[PDB]
């Protein structure tokens, strides 16, 4: 069936930029849609960061977009999240989502990985 | 030509196909259709003033 | 302009409804159509979508699961219940900007 | 395209006796037109609604009204069997051009 995975650094030598990777096999990429990063702190509360499609709409917060960019690669069309700083303090789960428009239908949701701000 | 097209008919904003445009004709599915204000009989859009 | 969960920690029991009150503050229901989402999760664990409208059946799960209310406030009924229930829960809208974070009560059992 | 307020115009649209309604626009004029429909009762019963692919999706999806019926083409993004086909028939155009 259609699958998902993300993947990324997480960790290394500090005073750089996390290239976090999503991707989905089994599936086309680029029909239409919306793909949102999901951000979660041990303390049980969620938040919102940003959507992108294939129809090539994008929305982020207008608090967070200092450092975030989402980039393509093509071979296989899977999407980078990059952030300056990765620590290992501020343990937080990250997900990518592919999902019905609207924000209305939350079709699929991603496993979790782990990214730090600090 | 003759693309055969597919109608959906939005179903509390959900993709369910009520017909198949054949080129010629369009067969219609056994599903009801879902018209604008929450009805399911068909509305005839030519009222008198 | 808050939006929470009532309770943190409820008295869930079996055969029963559940109420779980999802209050949000902005003004959901957009014509004649609230968008609420009602998903389950555990630490660490993927999400999985339980029900959306609060109306409509999800594929995979029978009607024990339903959402009622209307604008500021709505709620989750478990109709009834069963004992693996016991998962963070969180109300999502789904209107427009701001998506904004439920309470994320979590279901224990006497 | 591109209108920041045409509520005026759907509403002398309203003002024609018929109550057929039907839309061939880009992805955002689709989503600001239904908001103004929505906004000014115009999404309504009678008001049977038609559109087009390229607002049945997109940006305009959220803001559609109840009631849209939309129309697609059957595997309009199957790349693979559409490049087939079209090796088939170029191939075929050749081979009977050359002979
Ligand atoms: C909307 O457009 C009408 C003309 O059709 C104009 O009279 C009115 O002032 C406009 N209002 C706004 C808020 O743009
Ligand atoms: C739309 O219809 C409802 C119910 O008839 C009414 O309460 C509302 O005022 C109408 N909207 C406008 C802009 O008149
Ligand atoms: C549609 O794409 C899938 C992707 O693998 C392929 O297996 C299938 O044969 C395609 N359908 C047609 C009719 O070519």
């Amino acid at each position: 069936d259609v699958q998902l995975q993300e993947s990324g650094p997480g960790l290394v030598k500090p005073s750089q930029s996390l290239s976090l990777t999503c991707t989905v096999t089994g599936y086309s990429i680029t029909s239409d849609y919306a793909w949102n990063w999901i951000r979660q702190f041990p303390g049980n509360k969620l938040e919102w960061m940003g959507y992108i499609s294939y129809s090539g709409s994008t929305g982020y917060n207008p608090s967070l977009k200092s450092r975030i960019s989402i980039t393509r690669d093509t071979s296989k069309n899977q999407f980078f999240l990059q952030l300056n700083s990765v620590t290992t303090e501020d343990t937080a789960t990250y997900y990518c989502a592919r999902l019905y428009y609207g924000f209305y239908g939350m079709d699929y949701w991603g496993q979790g990985t782990s990214v730090t701000v600090s | 030509k003759f693309a055969n097209y597919s109608i959906m008919n939005l179903q509390n904003r959900k993709l369910v196909q009520v017909g198949i445009y054949n080129g010629t004709h369009v067969i219609p599915n056994d599903r009801k259709i879902i018209w604008p204000g929450g009805e399911t009989e068909k509305p005839r859009g030519y009222q008198m003033s | 302009i808050v939006l929470t969960q009532s309770p943190a920690s409820l008295a869930v029991s079996l055969g029963q409804r559940a109420t779980i009150s999802c209050k949000a503050s902005q003004s959901v229901d957009y014509d004649g159509n609230s968008y609420m989402n009602w998903y389950q999760q555990k630490p660490g664990q993927p999400p999985k979508l339980l029900i959306y409208a609060a109306s409509n059946l999800e594929s995979g799960i029978p009607a024990r699961f339903s959402g009622s209310g209307s604008g500021t406030d709505f709620t989750l009924n478990i109709h009834p219940v069963e004992e693996e229930d016991a998962a963070t829960y969180y109300c999502q809208q789904g209107n427009e900007d701001p998506p904004t974070f439920g309470g994320g009560t979590k279901l224990e059992i006497k | 395209p591109g209108t920041k307020n045409v509520t005026a115009l759907l509403m002398e649209a309203r003002e024609l006796e018929a109550r057929v309604i039907i839309l061939s626009a880009s992805e955002d004029d689709a989503a600001t037109v239904y908001r103004a429909a929505a906004m000014l009762n115009m999404t309504g019963s009678g008001y049977v609604w038609l559109v087009g692919e390229r607002e049945i999706s997109g940006n305009a999806l959220r803001y559609a009204p109840d009631g849209i019926i939309g129309l697609q083409l059957i595997n309009g993004k199957n790349e693979s069997a559409h490049i087939s086909d079209a090796v088939g028939v170029v191939a075929q155009a050749v081979h009977e051009l050359l002979e």
